[PDB]
Parts: C-alpha cells; structure tokens; sequence
C-alpha cells in the first residue's frame, strides 16, 4: 500500500533553513540560503519540499 | 549523534531505594532501575 | 595533563583483541607490538572501550631503536571519531608479557600525542602469571629514595575489570565452563578458601627473596617496600589481646546457631521418611486388589 | 560415562553414550538400567545417542528392556531425539522373535503413520523413512549381527560399518554401510561331491512371519 | 533434573512470544473464524489443529 | 558528509516546548546537577544544554 | 577357494535372489509423500529403498522411481548413487557390470553420478577385491594435483570412500600413501572421505606410523 | 549448477561477537552499518575474524549507505599492519524488530553477492540480548531461478539439518522468496577462555576477607526469626494432610509455596554461611599470626 | 494468515480505492485477486 | 539466569484472574489483554484476587 497523507504546510525547499550552520532565524531569503553562501559548506537547488500529515 | 536521545518521566511513585515506578510521558507505567549517574538521594515522589 | 586515573576499567574486549593483534602480526617469541587504547579519561575511572594495532619495528642491537608510525595515528583518530563520541587518546598497549625500561622511552612520544598522562597497558597474551592478566600502568615522575634524582617511574595502579553491558552478554554466552571462581554453593567456596590461602604464601614467597637479595646481592634498597612490611606488622592480630580472645568466643555462638539448623534439616528428612513409608503401604493395598481381581475376570469367561 | 556428564558440548555428549554399548555388546542386559539416568536427561542431545546405542547394543541378540525405553524416545519432542529412535528399534526387531511380539507390527505402521503426517517435521519422517528401509531389509530374511554365533567372535564388518552409520548428522551420504552389518539368517546345505544345493526337509517347528508385510 | 528442565522451560516459554483474547463474532466457511480482538480490530485467521 | 546524511529527506516535524541551558561545573564538575566526579562536556556526557521538544 | 570367500558370497546370492519379498506399497507409498524436490527427502527414501533392496540386485528400484530419479538435485544425487551399491552388493561376476554405466569415462551428466558411483563400487567387492584398490587407485593420485577444481574433488570424494570398503582389512601401504596425499592436499570434501579411509584400511593394525600420521 | 548453494556455518569469534554487539547496543534508535572481514574457505565454512563498524548514517539500510571511501580507509590500514582480511559479508542492527532481511536488505546484501555468492547479512536486536546468540542469525540469498523450479532446500546436505528459527511474520515471507537462513555458532580460543574467567589477583583477595560482625549477627537473626513464622504454617500443614486428592491438599492447608520447602532453603543457606565464616576466621587467626 | 480488516470509503476506478482502516494511517489499497470492480460498493467492509 | 527476566526493567500491569494454574490473563498498562505464563517460585494462592 501507498499510506494516505495530504499537505497541510507549504515550504520552499530553498529559503527553508534546512542546513542552520552560519544562516539565522526559521527562514532563509525565501528562495536562497545555501546559493549565496559555501561557508556553509553546502548547496541545494531543491524546492517546494512540501510537509504533510 | 552519538549522545543519543532521552525519554522523560516523572516518578509516579516510590516502591524501594532500588527500583522506582515512573509514569512515562510517552505512556505506559514502568519500573526502571536507576544508575549512578543520578542521585537517589535526590529522586523522590514527583520529581520529574 | 591530569591528575586524576586511579582505578583502571577494563572491557572483556580489550583482553581479546590484544590477544589477536599479537597472534594476527605474527610478533612472536619477545617481538613487542604497539597500539594504541582509546577510550574516556580526565577522571578517576578509566574506561578502555576498544583497541587497535599500529605499525612498531624493534630491534635486538640495542634495544632503544626502534620504528612507530605517528601518521597511521591521526588516521585513526578521525576515523573512530564518527563511530563512537567516546573514543579519544587514552594511551598506548604494550603487548608484554612484561614491562620493558625501553617503554619508558616510547611512552614520550604518547605523552606528546594526549594531554593527560598516558595509560602504558600490559595485556598479558602468554598468561604464565595465574592472576594479573591485565596490569596498568601510568607514568608519573616522582622524586626517588637513597639520595637520587627525580625519576621517571611507572606506577601501578588498579587493573580491574567490571566489563560493559554490551560486554557482560557475548562473555557468559561463550562460557560453558563452570568458572576459575564465581563463589555461589558452598562447593565453590570450599575450593575458594584452600585457594586464597596458596595465594597469600606465593605473593609472600617474592618478599622473602627481595630482603635477601638486598643485604647478598646488592639490590637497591627501596624504602616504600619495607615500609609497607610495617603496615603489615602492626595490623597482625595478637593472641592474648581482647580482640583475639573475642573470636573464640563468637566461634562457639555461630557454631551453636550451626548445631540447631543441622537438627532443624532432621526434622524435613524426617517427614519425607514418614511420606515414602505411608507411600509403599499404599502399593501394598494395590498389590493385593489385582489379585483379587485376576480371579473375577477368570470367572466371567466360565460365566458367559 | 565421566566424559559424558563433565563435558558440556553437544558432540562429546552425544559421542560417549552411543560408544557404551560396543563396549558392553556382550552384556547388552546391563545398559538399559545404566543409561536409565541418560533417558530421563534434561540434555537433549544425550538422549540422542542414548537411543542409538541401545540400538546398537541389542541389535543380534534381543531384549524386552530397550525396546520400551526406546519408546519415550520416539513419543520424546527434540526433532532429531524422535529420529534416532525410529532408526535404532528396526536394529533390534529385526527377523527374530515376532511370532511371540505384536510389537513388531505395531512399531511397523508407527512408521507409517508419522510419513502421512504431513505435520510431522522432516526429521521425524527421515527417521521413520530409514527405519522402515532397515525393518524390510534384505528382501525381509536378513539380520543385524554383532558377532559371528559360531566361534564367539565379534565379526570385523558389522561393528565397524555401525559406527559409520551412527554419524550422518554432518555429512549425509555416510550412510550406507550398514550394508555390511547385513548377514543373511539361513542354513544353507551344500552337497559334499557335487557341491551345490540339495533339495531336502527336515522339521521344524516353525515361524509364522507377517508381522512387517 | 526435572527441577532444572522445568525452569528452563519456564525461562523458554518467556521468550516465545505474547498471547491474545478475542470473541468469536461469526463463523467462515473457508476454515477460518472471525475473531474480535478486545482492545484491536477485526481479524479472519486460521484456526488451531485441535478443533 | 555524515551531517548531510541526516539533514537529507524524509524527517520528523516536532515543535520546541521550551530550552533548558546549564553550563559546566554546575556544582565543581559536570553540566548535569547530579554529583559525580568529572566528565565535564557540554551535552555528551554531562547533559544540560538541551530542548524538550 | 572357500577361504577366498567366492564362492561363499555365491551361496548367500542364491538365498537373496530366490527368496526376495519386495513390498511395492512401501516403495509406492515413499514416493507421494516423500518428494524428491526436497533434497532431505529424495535422501531419506534413497537410503531407505536401498536397504530394502539389499544384496539382492534388483532394477525394480530404478524403473519404479524413473520420474523420481529425473527430481534428484545436489548432494542428494550423491546419495541415490551410493545407494545402488547397496542394491547390487554381491554378485561378483556381475558386480562391475551395473555400476559400468554410472562410471566416469563412459559418463558426464553429473558429477555426483560419477563420484558415487566408485562409493557404490566398493560397498560390493569389499573384502572380494583385491585387484579393485587399484583400478580406484588410479584415479586417487591423479586428481591430487589439480584439486583446487570443484568438480573434480566431487569425483574424488567418491573414489576415497570406495577405495576404503575395498581395501578393508587388507591394509596396503599404497591405498593409505595416496589417500594422505588428498589429506595433506585440506581437500574441501575429499580430504574427510580420505581420512575415513585410511582408518578402515589399516583396520586393527594399531602401528605408530599411522597414528602419529 | 555451478556452486552447491549450501548455507554455510557461520563462526563468529569471541573477539568479533563483543564488537557486534557494541556497537548496536549502542546506537538504539538507529541503524548501524558494518561490514564482515574474515576469511572464507571450503564451500560452508566462514570464519569472522573481526568486523568493522563503517560510520552511522541517517538513511538507514541502502545502497546509498555503502560509503566506499570509509571502506577503502579500513582496508588500506589493515594492510600496513599486516592483519589483512576480506569482506565475506555485512552486518546490522534492527533497534526494535525481530531478525530478517528487508527487500530493501536484500538490495544491499546484493551488493556484496556479486563480490562472492556466500554472502551474509547478519541482524542484532540488542534488547533482546540478554544472551549471546539470541535474536541474532544470519541469512544467504538464494539464486531466484532455484526458487522457481523448487531446488530451494539443498542446504539440508554439508550441515547439521538442524535448523531453529524464530517468529512467523516477514521472516517466513522473505525465507520462502530470498533467503536461506542458518544459525550462528560462536568460536573461540583456551587463551580467550583463561582471560574471561580469571579476575586478577584481587579475586583470591575477597575469599580471606572477613566482615563487620553486627550484619553477620544480624543475618542470623533474621533467618532465624524468618523460620519460627512459616514453621507454623508447616505445623498447619503436616497436622492435617490425612485427605485424599494432592491437588485439594495444595489448596486447602497449602502445597502452592510449600512451607517445608522454603523452610529447608533458608535454613541450608544460612548454615552454609556460617560453616564458611568459623572456616574462614580460624584460617585467618592461625594462618596471619 | 491473518487478514486486517478494512472499510472501503471509495473505489477509484483505475484498479485501485482508499480504504481507512482500525490500522491508523490510510491506504491506497488495489481491487485484485478474485474481486471485482463491481462486487464491491462504497462503504462496504472488505478484507486486507 | 531467571532472575535476570525478573529485574528490571517491567511494565506494570493488573493480574485479573486465572483461567489455569499456571497460566494467568492480566491487562497491561499499555490496555492490552495478554494471556501470561506465570512464573514459579511465586503465590498462587494470594495471586488469585
């Protein structure tokens, strides 16, 4: 079987705060957060991630 | 990652020094054991 | 460094697998090994959680030449890291069977290498000692007797082991045999106490050698040693004292409580005694009953 | 005996029992009261060989005693406990006294009952396969000897073919030399100038067998 | 030894698995019933050989 | 490379409930508030620096 | 010529071959319930309808569970090869001439059926051949040094077995030289087999040599 | 075919098992990941010389989780030291489910199928060891196309044809289409053994030590207190017991906890003690002075 | 052996449906094997 | 080695009644019936309410 789940909570997958290593707060520049910096050490072109339940 | 996580309780109810009735948070009453990186000189009735 | 290494914790683990970097290098026959023990440390316990081998080459030119790899080291050391937080430089094994005045040299390069003295263990792997398998080691300097410099010495501590848990379940799983010791019946403790008292005359029998071999053979008087004889001498119990006298009477009175609870088992053969004989004079009545009946079967087929 | 207590592994345990009765092939008697102690054992393993070697002890010469200690041992739970036990009662009730037993044909269709079973266990079945294989053996007129019943001696070909047969746990095709354990049951006149067999009867009181057909 | 085979057999017992409680609410004709398990769903499962 | 490992899909949704900050040498060792003797680390062995989630 | 025990193995053929009960319904009942797509159970009834056969050659067997014998696989092909053996023990004219088409040489379907082939070989002419150590001998030191081959060690499993039964009780110093050759070899099945063998021929003996060895 | 397809008999050392266990234990929640270096020989005989954890990963059991680097790095270490092995296999944990292989296990058990076909996955559950091979077995894959055509048992001929599995559920279901499961055997050393058992010598020590005599005292008297109580349970007993059924006796004036038995228990043990304390102080008084 | 019950909300018609199940997560479940598309009704209990 | 299986650690539970003498029903803490094996070297005359 598939398992039901349905999306309650839309997130842009870039712009999330996935990695938090030198970025701030819950939320990136809501498109970027690891493509304007490698001091990270990290960069990720993947988006509307999506959160269901 | 290799600290691992925790479960927290509360002791529900004293029953020795040795083994102690907690009530999980997560459900089900359980008797544990304690070790000696806790006082038992510290755990009493109702502490978490 | 640290201070504070007292008492030295030992995995089940740490003996065997020693035991295999000895046998798997093939170093054999007094041709040392050196790896490296890493565990927890900066506290009293001293926990040894895993072990591994590292290159060594020696020589028997002189004896103070010698090859240990220092890059193999910092490879390890970020490899382990990943696999267990718990794992950090605690020291060095020296594989044995005994102490050399040449690991007094290579244990610098351990001292170097972690801030904290380093533990120098000997994993006994050729067991020609009945106890000490495991014997530990820290390297402390300390001022010396008969007038001498500061030296560098290796101080004994406790060698113990307690095991793991992870440890305890593989160790008694593999155990088949009924135990060196274990102390449960009475049986175990019978062998136990003959046992400890050819202990005591072995360890004895080393001392009487040493104070003769000071005043013959010219051996460098150490005072701690006789020191501690004295210790010895004034907790000997002395017949004729109050405390001595104490025990022979406290002998009559747990021998009295002995007397009573070997008649108190008289009384529970006793019953049994009564069971059995009331249990035959039932397969008597029995008995008796089919014989009796063997005759009404006949009956019936004359009947019939 | 002392091996088989003090040693706790599986093989040593299993190996000494069965060994017993080669020892005391000739006071096959005895053994039913001294391996009682090993019947009952809480080992498995030790019951195992126990139901081997008395099999073996009173394969040629029979005897009441093994043969209802030997049947606790198939009715026993231990999968390969049943399997010995299945094998080592067609040792001793082989043709010779089954005239006088109902037992061989109730030991007989034990056998056949535990092949239909479905729920049975592999094992049970090998046993009863084998056991079944051995009973009717020969074309139903051979039998086990232990020893040659003319000059006393024990025979070179059955107590060495036994003990390759006692072991296929771990290798299977070692099974197959209990051939050598069979010596055909019969008189056999020879003619002493023609050599060949002559046609003669003699009287017997005799031996109603169709207690495995 | 009955004693110690006993204990072990208590101890043996221990580690098989957990058992259930269910009522029976109706019957199929595939060899099977229908069980209500008390604090847990329905469910069709085989039945023991003895009945 | 082990990090990444993680911080790669898929993974709980939680909520923090409140963050409960020791430091070391609580009493004179440890960030716990127990007694014992060393391990003086800031969450590894001797945990204080912690979220109830 | 009695003290060869020729013709004293021909007096006992006689008997097998005129007085046979062969029971069809256990042979029939064996096939059903005991596959032979399960290699545990083809083993069982191989072994079983072997013994049942026993010293008695009979081709009954093989014409009866023709479309059984097509399921055998494995080391249970090794079996029902052995098994023949025990089949067509005896008959010592015409005891070479059975196993001629399951011989290697004149045979390369399977493996198992020519390596059990020579186990089947000695089981019959063991203690009658004197002369078939050697044939088997042949083929015991020449596959000594080319024993890093799978296949080959399964034909040389066999041979060892088979070379054992046959120089039983003979002890000859050639048959145990090349059997200690497979030995000292660490053959993965053939140096077991070898081992074996080694013992059987040098039965008794109890010379150091062969026990320090 | 062109292998004999039989399970092999798994000898894990005593070195290896301690490491195995370890690491699992350790790392509950979680999956740990490692590999199996031993040396493998004849055609059913593995020998695991030792293990390697490979570093934790949060994507649990996959492919995706080799890590070919961190594989390499042990391997080339090993070499140096002259201690060298090969892989013969992989290991796991399951932090809370019984022993069996995935389809996605069966996908990283593949992996090293190709390396050799005797191939191991061997799964921990470190809960439910409470003993040392409990909960634990290995599983082989099977080719699919012996599946297909029913030459799926041949792994009944090389071993002991004993087999115990545990548990119904996925274990019979990827039994039946994957694997073959054998049982784990645990080998070890005399020098091993001697190592175990010994506990230096501080473990003659205990056996002349005497102790503080008022919970010596105490012990007695609490024993002997103990006795007089359910030795009117026993007077109860055996003032009765002239009624036939044993059941209804058990009931009635008691044999459910029996009074004569617990009684004769207490009694032994305390006596036994204080054989041991006069021995072991006469010993002392004689043997120091 | 056994079967979990479910409870059929909907059929979608592809060869599959949604069942919502005394299993607490719901189920992208097939129709298949000795079942028909229209042996079946919505809201009917069927068994998994 | 059974009197590791009795330490620690346990869930609690609620002994309600026999259905045999040595086989017992409880409900759990957890509020799941389980049909129990009960363990020798205990009261099976006090254990019944």
């Amino acid at each position: 079987p598939l398992q039901v789940a349905r999306c309650t909570k839309i997130i842009k997958g870039n712009g999330e705060s996935d990695e938090t290593t030198t970025d701030n707060n819950n939320s990136g520049n809501s498109n970027s957060n690891s493509n304007q910096q490698s001091t990270d050490a990290d960069e990720d072109d993947e988006d509307a991630k999506y959160v269901i339940n | 990652l290799q600290s691992i996580g925790q479960l927290i309780g509360e002791v529900m109810k004293e029953l020795s020094e040795e083994k102690y009735i907690v009530k999980a948070s997560s459900g089900p009453r359980y008797i544990v054991g304690v070790r000696n990186s806790v006082d038992r000189s510290k755990l009493k009735k109702g502490v978490r | 460094m640290s201070l504070q290494h007292e008492k030295v914790t030992i995995a089940p683990l740490v003996l065997l697998s020693a035991l295999d970097h000895y046998e798997r290098t093939q170093t054999k026959e007094n041709k040392r090994c050196v790896g490296v023990i890493l565990g927890d440390a900066n506290s009293s316990t001293i926990r040894v959680t895993n072990s591994f081998a590292l290159p060594f080459e020696e020589d028997e030119k002189n004896s103070d030449v010698w090859f240990l790899d220092h890059n193999y080291i910092e490879n390890m050391n970020e490899m382990c890291k990943k696999i267990n937080a718990k794992e950090k430089l605690i020291g060095w094994y020296h594989s044995g069977p005994k102490l050399r005045a040449s690991d007094l040299k290579i244990n610098e390069l351990f001292k170097k290498y972690t801030q904290n003295n380093p533990l120098l263990l000997i994993v006994d792997v050729k067991q020609q000692g009945v106890g000490l398998p495991t014997d530990a080691y820290v390297a402390i300097e300390q001022v010396k007797d008969d007038g001498t410099s500061t030296e560098k010495t290796f101080l004994h501590l406790p060698c113990t082991i307690e095991a793991e848990e992870a440890e305890e379940i593989g160790v008694e799983h593999l155990l088949r045999d009924v135990r060196d010791q274990a102390a449960g019946g009475l049986s175990i403790r019978l062998t136990n106490q003959l046992k400890s008292l050819k202990g005591l005359q072995s360890k004895l029998k080393d001392v009487v050698e040493y104070l003769d071999k000071v005043i013959n053979k010219e051996l460098p008087i150490n005072h701690t040693i006789l020191g501690k004889l004295q210790d010895v001498f004034n907790l000997l119990p002395n017949l004729g004292t109050p405390d001595d006298d104490e025990i022979d009477v406290e002998n009559h009175d747990r021998i009295n409580i002995s007397n009573n609870l070997q008649k108190a088992l008289t009384v529970k053969t006793n019953d049994e005694l009564m069971v059995i004989y009331i249990s035959n004079l039932v397969r008597s009545i029995i008995a008796f009953d089919d014989l009796i009946e063997n005759k009404i079967q006949n009956k019936k087929i004359q009947e019939q | 005996l002392h091996v088989a207590v003090s040693d706790s592994n599986d093989d040593v345990r299993r190996a000494a029992v069965i060994a017993l009765g080669f020892v005391l092939l000739r006071d096959y008697t005895t053994v039913p009261r001294i391996v009682q102690l090993l019947s009952k054992s809480h080992n498995a393993h030790v019951r195992c060989g126990t139901a081997f070697a008395l099999g073996i002890a009173c394969a040629g010469k029979g005897l009441q005693s093994a043969i209802d200690v030997l049947d606790p041992l198939t009715k026993d739970p231990v999968d390969f406990v049943r399997q010995a036990a299945m094998i080592a009662l067609s040792m001793i009730l082989i043709q010779q006294t089954e005239k006088l037993n109902p037992q061989v044909a109730d030991i007989n269709k034990n056998f056949l009952s535990v092949i239909t079973n479905k729920h049975q266990e592999g094992l049970a079945k090998f046993g009863a396969c084998v056991a079944q294989g051995i009973m009717n053996a020969g074309g139903r007129n051979v039998t086990i000897q232990l020893e040659n019943a003319d000059t006393g001696t024990l025979d070179t070909k059955s107590v060495v073919g036994l003990v390759m047969f006692s072991q296929f746990w771990y290798w299977f095709p070692l099974a197959h030399f209990l051939s050598l354990s069979f010596t055909p049951t019969t008189v056999i006149g020879i003619r002493g100038s023609d050599q060949a067999i002559p046609k003669f009867q003699m009287n017997c009181y005799a031996k109603e067998d169709a207690f495995s057909y | 030894n009955d004693k110690v085979r006993f204990i072990k057999d208590e101890l043996r017992l221990l580690q098989e698995p957990g058992s259930y409680v269910g009522e029976v609410i109706k019957i199929v004709s595939d060899k099977k019933v229908l069980v209500k398990v008390q604090p847990e769903g329905k469910y069709i499962v085989d039945v023991a050989k003895d009945i | 490379e082990k990090i990444k490992n993680n911080r790669q899909l898929p993974y709980l949704v939680a909520n923090v409930v409140e963050v409960m900050d020791m430091n070391e040498i609580e009493d004179k060792e440890n960030s716990e508030s127990t007694t014992q003797g060393g391990n003086v680390n800031l969450d590894n062995t001797a945990v204080g620096k912690a979220a109830v989630v | 010529n009695i003290l060869s025990g020729l013709p004293t193995c021909d007096y006992y053929n006689t008997f097998l071959l005129n007085n046979k009960n062969i029971d069809i319904g256990l042979l029939n009942k064996s096939k059903s319930s005991l596959d032979g797509k399960f290699s545990l159970f083809h083993t069982a009834v191989s072994v079983a309808n072997g013994f049942m056969h026993a010293g008695t050659t009979d081709n009954s067997f093989i014409k009866a569970n023709l479309p059984w014998l097509g399921k055998a696989q494995n080391w249970a092909k090794f079996t029902a090869t052995a098994s023949l053996g025990v089949i067509h023990k005896g008959n010592l004219l015409e005891g070479k001439k059975v196993m001629a088409p399951y011989l290697p040489g004149s045979r390369a379907s399977s493996r198992f059926i020519k390596g059990g082939s020579l186990y089947g070989l000695g089981l019959i002419y063991a203690g009658f051949g004197r002369d078939t150590t050697d044939y088997l001998k042949n083929i015991i030191v020449e596959n000594s040094g080319t024993s890093g081959d799978e296949d080959v060690d399964v034909l040389l499993h066999g041979a060892s077995l088979g070379i054992g039964l046959a120089a039983m009780g003979s002890a000859n110093i050639e048959v145990y030289e090349a059997l200690k050759e497979v030995l000292y070899n660490d053959s993965a099945t053939s140096g077991e087999a070898a081992a074996l063998g080694m013992g059987l021929c040098m039965l008794g003996t109890g010379k150091p040599e062969a026990i320090h060895d | 075919t062109g292998r004999d397809d039989t399970k092999e008999t798994v000898y894990i050392s005593s070195i290896a098992l301690l490491k195995m266990l370890k690491h699992g234990r350790a790392g509950v929640p979680m999956e740990v990941m490692g590999l199996m270096l031993g040396e493998f020989v004849d055609d059913y005989t593995v020998n695991v010389v030792d293990v390697f954890a490979m570093p934790q990963s949060g994507t649990g059991v996959s492919v995706e989780a080799v890590d070919d680097v961190f594989q390499a790095k042990m391997m080339d270490m090993l070499k140096q030291t002259g201690r060298d092995q090969m892989v013969v296999g992989w290991y796991h944990s399951h932090p809370g489910f019984g022993c069996w292989l995935s389809s996605v296990d069966v996908n990283t058990q593949k992996s090293f199928e190709q390396l050799n076909s005797r191939a191991v996955a061997v799964v921990v559950d470190p809960i439910q060891s409470v003993k040392g091979k409990v909960v634990i077995d290995a599983f082989r894959l099977i080719d699919t196309g012996a599946l297909i055509n029913n030459l799926e048992p041949r792994q009944t001929t090389s071993n002991t044809g004993l087999l115990n599995k545990a548990n119904i559920q996925a274990l019979i279901h990827g039994l039946n289409r994957h694997y073959y499961s054998l049982n784990i055997d645990y080998h070890k050393t005399a020098k091993e053994t001697k190592m175990l058992m010994n506990l230096h010598k501080e473990q003659w020590q205990s056996g002349l030590k005497m102790y503080d005599y008022e919970e010596k005292e105490e012990s007695n008297l609490a024993a002997t207190k103990s006795m007089v109580k359910i030795a009117e349970q026993y007077s109860k007993r055996i003032e009765e017991e002239k009624e036939l059924t044993e059941e209804e006796l058990k009931t009635r004036y008691v044999g459910r906890q029996d009074p004569k038995k617990h009684l004769s228990e207490t009694a032994d043990e305390t006596l036994e003690n204080n054989i041991v304390s006069v021995l072991t102080a006469g010993v002392n008084s004689v043997a120091i002075k | 052996n056994p079967l979990s019950i479910g409870t059929l909300e909907e059929i979608i018609d592809d060869d599959h449906a949604i069942v919502t199940s005394p299993t607490m997560p719901d189920y992208y479940v097939s129709i298949l094997s000795f079942v028909d598309k229209e042996l079946l009704e919505p809201g009917c209990s069927v068994l998994l | 080695e059974v009197k590791r299986i009795q330490s620690v650690p346990l869930v609690i539970g609620q002994f309600l009644e026999p259905i045999d003498q040595n086989t017992g029903i409880v409900s759990s803490t957890t509020g799941m019936s389980y049909v129990v094996r009960i363990l020798s070297t205990l009261d099976r005359e006090l254990l019944k309410p």
